[PDB]
RNA sequence: CCCACCCAUACCCCGCCCUCAGGGUAGAAACGAUGCCCUGAGGAGUAGGCGGCCGUGGAGGUCAGUGACGAAGCCUAGGGCG
RNA sequence: GGGACCGAGGACCGCGCUCUGCAAGGAUGCUGGCGUAAUGGUCACCAGCGACCCGUCUUGAAACACGGACCAAGGAGUCAAGGUUUUGCGCGAGUGUUUGGGUGUAAAACCCGCACGCGUAAGGUGAGAGCUUCGGCGCAUCAUCGACC
RNA sequence: GAGACCGAUAGCGCACAAGUAGAGUGAUCGAAAGAUGAAAAGCACUUUGAAAAGAGGGUUAAAUAGCACGUGAAAUUGUUGAAAGGGAAGCGCUUGUGACCAGACUUGCGCCCGGCGGAUCAUCCGGUGUUCUCACCGGUGCACUCCGCCGGGCUCAGGCCAG
C-alpha cells in the first residue's frame, strides 16, 4: 500500500525513513521491515520475551533482536537473558525486565542509525494462529 | 505587470454545457446534468443524435486548467490583506473582489492592487 | 406603479381601476379594440357598442362565438357587444380625460398610448349539484389601467488607397 | 469465431486487426496457421519487406514496454547476449532464420500495420485462390505489405 | 526528541491558521512564509531556519529565525531593515541566505520578494481612460 | 431520548491526549499555528512568580 | 472478368484527459514526498463492489473574515471557472 | 516535382553526419493589415444531416397493461438492544474511571475504594523471510515425522 | 433553570377571541389563520366620479412599505419590444444572418548620450547585532563614484488575423 492506514505521525516518519533506506540500499532487511510497517494490527501479532529467549538459546546471542510489533512480557520466564531488542513498542513490564537483566531497548529509528543494513540482526514475528 | 506568464494556447474541448434529458419539456426539471438510470434510456445507451454524457475525456489540459483567457487564475479577495497574498503571483494570479465587499473597501483593494501590479477582474464594479 | 414606465406622468394623463367585477375576457378584447386610438373616437365607439351599432372583434377569447357583418370593419367574422365592459371603460376614459383637464393638457390630441387588462383575485360562489358535488361558480374580475399621451472607421491601407484614387479622379 | 481459432490468434500474438507477426515455418507452426486461415493472410516476405517493417514499424519489448528501435544501443541491451548488437543483425536474423529467431521475433512487438492503400479486393473473405484475400500467397504478401506500410 | 520540523509539518499540513485555500491554489498567511505557498520548503513557522521579508516605510524588513532562541519568541527573530539602494539590499539578503548555509534553497525567493516589495513602493502611473466599445455601449 | 448521547472513552486515552496537548503547548510554532499572538512573550512555557 | 472511386466511433500517425504498471527524487541549493520528473500500455457496461469530490441545517476552533456608501434572499436575450 | 493536416517539449548533456556547422533527443526566420467587436463568445432564427415519450411491471425478448394537466413546499434503509467481520487507537496477561464515592469554575472536566464482566493462570527433514565472520545460523507457517493434556 | 431540538405545510390539534369556527341525533370528529413602519406621521387640501375609487398634492429614509401592507419565486395572465410558422413541437452536430457581450492592447526592460535635484558610492574607524563572517547604525567620505527625475536615440520583449 502507498499510504499506511495508521494516523500515527511518528509511524509516518518511520515509513518515510525506511522508504529512503529501502530505495537507496540493496539490503533486503529494509524492504521486509517497511512491508511489516504497512500491515495491520492483527497481522502484527505480539512477541513475548519467552519466544525471543527461545531464539537466543543457541549461538544467536550478541545479535540485535528486531521485531516489527510490540513486545509483551511472559510471567512464565523466570530468568531473562541479556539482550539487545529493537521494536515498535514495549510494554512497561517488558522494558523493565530487559533493563533489569542488563540489556538495552531500541526504537526502529535507532536501529536504522545503528544498523542500516540490518547486519547481525535476528528478525522475528509472533504466532499468527 | 499586467501581462501574464507565457503559457501554451488554451484549448476548450467543448464550450457547450451538458443539458439534462427532457429538461426542455418539463419545467420541474432543472437543466443541471443528471445521469439517466433507465436501462432503455437512449442517452444512457449512447444512441446517435442524442444528448452527450460528460466524461473524463473532455477534461482540460493540466497546464491551462483554471485559467481565464487573459492567462491568470482567479483568487477571491475580501480585504487588503488578501491582495498582499498575491504579491509574488503577479504573472500567474488575479484578484476577484467578493460580492459582499462594500464600496469603501473596494477602493482600497484596487489602489493596493495597482501598487502591487495585481490584476482585478471586477475593478469597475462600484465606481 | 403603472406598467408603462417610459411615459412621464407630467405630459400624460392616467387612470386605473382594481377589483372591477366585469368579465376579464370581454374587457381584454374591448381594450384591444381601442388601443392606440384617439380619445374622442374611442368614447364614440364604446357608446356604439352599448347601442349595438359597432362591434368589438373577439380574437383570442372567441370560442364558439357567433358571426356578424359588423366584424367586416375589423376583417374578422366573430364580433360581440360587451356592454358591461364598454360601460367600465367609458368611466375610466372620462376619468383620465378629467385628469388631463386638471393638468392643463389638450383633450383633442390625446391618444391611448397604453391600456392593459390584468386578472384580479377570483371571487367565489357555490351552487347545488347532484351526486354529492357542489358546483363552483367563481367570478373573474379584472384590473384595468390606461395612460393618455399627447400625439406629436477602421479601414485598411488598401481601402484608403482606393478612397484617395477615386477622390483624385 | 470458434474457440479453437480464438486461442491460436492469441498464441500467434494477433490480438488486433491489421496486426502482423513473423513465424518460423515448421510442421508445428504450419498447422496453427491452417486453422486461422478464415481470419489471416500470410506469405513469404522478401528482404525489402523485412527492412521496411523493422525500420518504420519496429518496436521492442523492454521490461514489458513498447520501445521504438531508434538506437542501436537498446538492441544491444536486450539482444546483445544473443550476438545481436544493431538493426542489421536483427534484420539478418529474421530474414535468414537463425538460431536466435525465437528471441528476436518475440523481442519485436507485433506490427501495427495500417489499412492497405488501394483496398484489398472486391470481396476479401474468400480464399486467395478464388479471388479473395484470406489464405496463403507466395510472394504477393509483399504487395500487401507495401500497401499496409 | 519528540518534536522536530518534520513532526510540526505532519500536524499542520492539513489545517493551519495561516492556511487559505480555494480551488485554484492553496496559500499561506504566515509572516515567515515567502512566496506565500503551502509547502514544507516555504513553511517558515514549521522549519527551524526560515526567512521572511515584510515591507518597511521605505525599504524592506528582513526577519530570520535564531536556532538557539527557538523557545523565546520575544528574541527569536533577527530583524534587519535595509533602507538603501536596491542593489545593496539584494546583496545583503543573498549573503544572509546563502553564504553560511542558512537556507540556500530560499535565496532566489528572498531576492525576488525584495524586488517585488520595492517594485510596490515606486509611484504608480495613471491608468488610461476606458474606451467605449461597440454600437450599444458607444450609443 | 434513548439515543446514546454520551461517549465512553478510556481513561488511558484521555490521559494520553491530555499529555499530548501539554507537550504541544510548549511548542512555539504550534501556538502560532493555532492562532495565538505569541510574539512579544519570552519562554513559551510561561512561568510567573506565584508571589506576584 | 477488369480498372478507378465513396465511407464506420474499425486500422495507422499526432495532440489532450483519466486510470493502471514500471523507474528516479537527502551528508537536503529542500518537498501542498498526500509533491514533482521519466517511460509504456489501456479506456462500452445492467446487478454488485471500491474510491474521491459537490451541496443543506446545527456545533468546537480559526480567518483580529464580509456588512446600512448595504448581509441574506430574489430576477437576469451579462460574464468567468470546472 | 506538386499538395493536405500537425509544431507536441522548453538552458546543456545523447545517438550521429554532407563539417568556419548540420536537416542529428518535437518550428524557426522574414513580412503585411488591424489594434477594435477584427478574431472569439452567448442567445434568436433559417439551412444540410442526425434523432420514438419518460418511468414501472412481465418476459428470452418485444407488444399489452399501469402512473404522468402544471408549479411551489414537504416526502421514504433511521434509532436502540444483542451478535459478527474488518480498519484506526490505548493498555497489554491483563483489561474496563463514570453502580457509587471525592473535588468542581457544577448535567462538563479531574480523581478513586471494594467488588464485578470477559480473558489468562516441546524439535528434525523438503522447505521457508532474513542474517552471515559466506563455515553456517534460520522467524512465522505448510507437507510429514513428532512430544503432551 | 436549561438544550449541537423545531422555526408558521415545521414544532403540541392550538405561536392568533383554539379544543375556537364548523360537522353529526349522539358517542365524537375537528381546521385554516403570525410579520407596514423607528414613529400612524394610516393621504390635509384640490379635482373627476352616484358611489367604490382615480389623478394631483402631501407623510416617510423608502406609498419600489396604501392596514388586499417586510422580502415577494414558480405555475398561469396582460401590455410593449424582437422573431418564427404549406398536417405537431421540443432535441444533437455544423455554418450563416441579426442582436448583445467578456477579454486582450494602451507599453515595459536594458544600454548609450545630455540636463537637473540630491549625497544611504568604494575604502577605513567606532559601537551594536548575527548564521562568527556577514550586516545595520554614526563618522570619514565632496564628486570620472552612487540614487532619483526629465529630454533624445538604439536593442529586446509586447495583442488579433494572415502571407
Amino acid at each position: 500500500r502507498k499510504a499506511p492506514k495508521s494516523d500515527n505521525v511518528y509511524l509516518k516518519l518511520l515509513v518515510k525513513l525506511y522508504r529512503f533506506l529501502a530505495r537507496r540500499t540493496e539490503a533486503p532487511f529494509n524492504k521486509v521491515v517497511l512491508r511489516r510497517l504497512f500491515m495491520s494490527r492483527i497481522n502484527r501479532p505480539p512477541v513475548s520475551l519467552s519466544r525471543i529467549a527461545r531464539n537466543l538459546k543457541n549461538g544467536n546471542e550478541k545479535k540485535t533482536v528486531v521485531v516489527v510489533a510490540t513486545v509483551t512480557d511472559d510471567n512464565r520466564l523466570l530468568q531473562v537473558p541479556k539482550m539487545e531488542v529493537a521494536a515498535l513498542r514495549f510494554t512497561a513490564k517488558a522494558r523493565a525486565r530487559i533493563e533489569a537483566a542488563g540489556g538495552r531497548t531500541l526504537t526502529l529509528d535507532q536501529l536504522a542509525l545503528e544498523k542500516p543494513t540490518g547486519a547481525n540482526t535476528l528478525l522475528l514475528r509472533g504466532p499468527k494462529n | 505587470m499586467v501581462a501574464a506568464k507565457k503559457h501554451v494556447p488554451i484549448v476548450k474541448k467543448r464550450t457547450k454545457r451538458f443539458m439534462r434529458h427532457q429538461s426542455d419539456r418539463f419545467k420541474c426539471l432543472d437543466s443541471a446534468w443528471r445521469k439517466p438510470k433507465g436501462i432503455d434510456n437512449r442517452v444512457r445507451r449512447r444512441f446517435k443524435g442524442n444528448l452527450a454524457m460528460p466524461s473524463i475525456g473532455y477534461g482540460s489540459n493540466k497546464k491551462t486548467k483554471h485559467m481565464m483567457p487573459s492567462g491568470h487564475k482567479a483568487f477571491l479577495v475580501h480585504n487588503v490583506k488578501d491582495v498582499e497574498l498575491l504579491l509574488m503571483h503577479n504573472r500567474t494570479y488575479a484578484a476577484e473582489i467578493a460580492h459582499n465587499v462594500s464600496s469603501r473597501k473596494r477602493i482600497d483593494i484596487i489602489t493596493r492592487a495597482k501598487q502591487l501590479g495585481v490584476k482585478v477582474t471586477n475593478a469597475k464594479a462600484k465606481v | 406603479r403603472y406598467a408603462a414606465t417610459e411615459i412621464a406622468p407630467t405630459k400624460s394623463a392616467r387612470a386605473r381601476g382594481s377589483y372591477l367585477r366585469v368579465s376579464f375576457k370581454n374587457t381584454r378584447e374591448t381594450a384591444q379594440a381601442i388601443n392606440g386610438w384617439k380619445l374622442q373616437r374611442a368614447l364614440t365607439f364604446l357608446q356604439n357598442v352599448i347601442d349595438k351599432k359597432e362591434a368589438v372583434p373577439m380574437r383570442r377569447y372567441a370560442g364558439s362565438t357567433g358571426r356578424t357583418a359588423q366584424g367586416k370593419q375589423w376583417g374578422v367574422s366573430r364580433a360581440r357587444w360587451p356592454v358591461k365592459s364598454a360601460q367600465f371603460l367609458i368611466g375610466l376614459l372620462k376619468n383620465a380625460e378629467a385628469n388631463a383637464d386638471a393638468k392643463g393638457l389638450d383633450t383633442g390630441n390625446l391618444i391611448i398610448k397604453h391600456i392593459q387588462v390584468n386578472q384580479a383575485p377570483k371571487q367565489r360562489r357555490r351552487t347545488y349539484r347532484a351526486h354529492g358535488r357542489i358546483n363552483p361558480y367563481m367570478s373573474n374580475p379584472c384590473h384595468i389601467e390606461l395612460i393618455l399621451t399627447e400625439a406629436e472607421s477602421h479601414l485598411s491601407s488598401r481601402q484608403r488607397g482606393v478612397r484617395i484614387r477615386r477622390a483624385l479622379t | 469465431i470458434p474457440p479453437k481459432p480464438r486461442k491460436i490468434l492469441q498464441l500467434l500474438r494477433l490480438r488486433q486487426i491489421n496486426n502482423g507477426v513473423f513465424v518460423k515455418v515448421t510442421k508445428a507452426t504450419a498447422e496453427m496457421i491452417k486453422i486461422v486461415e478464415p481470419w489471416v493472410a500470410y506469405g513469404y516476405p522478401n528482404l525489402k519487406s523485412v527492412r521496411e517493417l523493422i525500420y518504420k514499424r519496429g518496436y521492442g519489448k523492454v521490461n514489458g514496454q513498447r520501445i521504438p528501435l531508434t538506437d542501436n544501443a537498446i538492441i544491444e541491451e536486450n539482444l546483445g547476449k544473443y550476438g545481436i548488437i544493431c538493426i542489421e543483425d536483427l534484420i539478418h536474423e529474421i530474414f535468414t532464420v537463425g538460431p536466435n529467431f525465437k528471441q528476436a521475433a518475440n523481442f519485436l512487438w507485433p506490427f501495427k500495420l495500417s489499412n492497405p492503400n488501394g483496398g484489398f479486393r472486391p470481396r476479401k473473405f474468400k480464399h486467395f485462390i478464388e479471388g479473395g484475400d484470406l489464405g496463403n500467397r507466395e510472394e504477393h504478401i509483399n504487395a500487401l505489405i507495401r500497401a499496409m506500410n | 526528541s519528540n518534536v522536530s520540523a518534520d513532526l510540526i509539518w505532519e500536524v499542520s499540513r492539513n489545517y493551519n491558521s495561516f492556511l487559505v485555500k480555494q480551488r485554484t491554489g492553496t496559500f499561506s498567511r504566515d509572516a515567515l512564509n515567502l512566496t506565500n505557498q503551502h509547502s514544507r520548503k516555504h513553511a517558515g513557522f514549521v522549519n527551524d531556519k526560515a526567512l521572511g521579508i515584510v515591507p518597511a516605510e521605505k525599504g524592506v524588513k528582513v526577519i530570520a529565525k535564531k536556532v538557539k532562541a527557538a523557545n523565546k519568541p520575544a528574541s527569536s527573530l533577527y530583524t534587519v531593515t535595509y533602507k538603501s539602494t536596491a542593489r545593496k539590499a539584494y546583496k545583503a539578503i543573498a549573503s544572509q541566505a546563502a553564504k553560511h548555509g542558512y537556507r540556500a534553497d530560499l535565496r532566489q525567493a528572498a531576492v525576488a520578494r525584495a524586488s517585488a516589495i520595492l517594485r510596490s513602493q515606486r509611484p504608480v502611473k495613471p491608468e488610461p481612460p476606458k474606451k467605449l466599445r461597440g454600437a450599444a455601449a458607444r450609443r | 431520548i434513548w439515543r446514546k448521547w454520551h461517549v465512553k472513552i478510556n481513561q488511558g486515552q484521555k490521559r494520553f491526549a491530555t499529555a499530548s496537548a501539554l507537550a504541544a503547548s510548549a511548542v512555539a510554532p504550534l501556538l502560532m499555528a493555532r492562532g495565538h499572538q505569541v510574539s512579544t512573550v519570552p519562554e513559551v512555557p510561561l512561568v510567573v512568580d506565584s508571589a506576584a
